[PDB]
């Protein structure tokens, strides 16, 4: 790696507030299986029959 | 639209005051005016208001969401064009391919809504064919909505108010610009009437009782 | 690396048999649930512009591969720590008792962990742990890189994991078992013996991911 580890301004509760990773794995909201399930248990318009 | 809801309230008060079902002769067919068929209505919807909000599809296959934070996101029927209406009404136009960073979440949630509706819900009014030039009409968004124990009430930004009854699947689409109402009966048959002609020719108790209920709901829309 | 070379040989053998070009593909005949891996990466955070790459393993331990090529791992007990220096040298400490020189990296680890626990979904959360698996040695992230289509994660036990961004599919390659676990776009988790995919075939989607895997293992060996 060529970029340094930048911990020269490190200590604390607001330092976690400035913690803003630009890229990460799949977020909790992006679970379509769970979304579709809640829709099935929630009120919706008429289904096929 | 406060001015459109006010006209519709007066229109409903008028027809209900004439007691259109309490008449010896009823000629409901003479109150029909096919020229007043609406362009847009809500064909599907999902109440995820516990977490995200209310998702819906319009009859042109466009999709929209009214999020709990009072913003709105509309995905046009091309599948790429997008319109975002902030809480202030501040409109903006973008594309799914643009992949906005501030809208990644809302876009993803809208796709989930779209996918559920397409794979699990029927399209209301699928037997209604589109007239020429309806593609040019400006696309409305859901201004406000609420549900009672018996119905969901959907107020569109073009002034239209739609009421879907849960148990028997009947629906009303009210258009204050034409002073007209479209009724979808239990058999899914579509019929469009002039409200002023219902006063003068009469109608069945099924439609009259729903127009009485509609007036009550329009008053509720105007309260808040 | 001996493990990467073995994996390359396995993938070369399978792909050369063109497993999706069979009259009748019988991929299910290659499934072997006894080869479920013990460890995989269940979340990750790429902060490589400032700090490095934090991750969670499926046993809920966490780790960071810092930009200076050292790694710090917190076990799922939430106190035990393992520090791996640039040359692989390993040392053991705890959150309550640690050299002061590691204080900043420990704090950084907690930020990664708190971020992951409150924002990110756990991949493979459905898979249940077997008995005795908690005795296994904890691997660390040896290296990683990002491409247009995927992130590639190389674990110290020889496993290579590839997560595809577009459709959320994932591969976990285990050279010790000559096996591959595939998590498809519905989050279905299945483990296959590579020798049996070569014999019985596999579908076009998995065959394509396995060609990609081979290109990526070739790249890991290049550098």
């Amino acid at each position: 790696g060529s970029k340094p580890i930048d911990v020269f301004d490190f200590p604390d509760e607001e330092t976690y507030e400035t913690f803003d990773p630009p890229l990460h794995s799949t977020a909790i909201y992006a679970d379509e299986e769970e979304f579709s399930k809640h829709c099935g248990l929630s009120l919706s318009s008429t289904p096929p029959g | 639209v406060d001015c459109h809801l006010s006209d519709m309230l007066q229109q409903l008060h008028s027809v209900n005051a004439s007691k259109p079902s309490e008449r010896g002769l009823v000629r409901q067919e003479e109150a029909e005016d096919p020229a007043c068929i609406p362009i847009f209505w809500v064909s599907k919807w999902v109440d995820y208001s516990d977490k995200y909000g209310l998702g819906y599809q319009l009859c042109d296959n466009s999709v929209g969401v009214l999020f709990n934070d009072s913003t709105r996101l509309i995905l046009y029927n091309d599948g790429d064009s997008l319109q975002y209406i902030e809480r202030d009404g501040t409109e903006s136009y973008l594309t799914v391919s643009s992949h906005p960073n501030s809208l990644m979440k809302k876009i993803t949630l809208l796709k989930y809504f779209r996918n559920y509706m397409s794979e699990h819900l029927l399209k209301a009014g699928a037997n209604i064919t589109p007239r020429e030039g309806d593609e040019l009409a400006r696309l409305p968004y859901l201004r406000t909505w609420f549900r009672t124990r018996s119905a969901i009430i959907l107020h569109l930004s073009n002034g239209s108010v739609q009421i879907n009854f849960f148990q028997d699947h009947t629906k009303l689409i009210l258009c204050p610009l034409m002073a007209a109402v479209t009724y979808i009966d239990e058999k899914r048959d579509f019929r469009t009437y002039r409200l002023s002609l219902l006063e003068e020719y009469g109608c069945c108790k099924e439609l009259a009782s729903r127009l009485r209920y509609a007036r009550t709901m329009v008053d509720k829309l105007l309260s808040s």
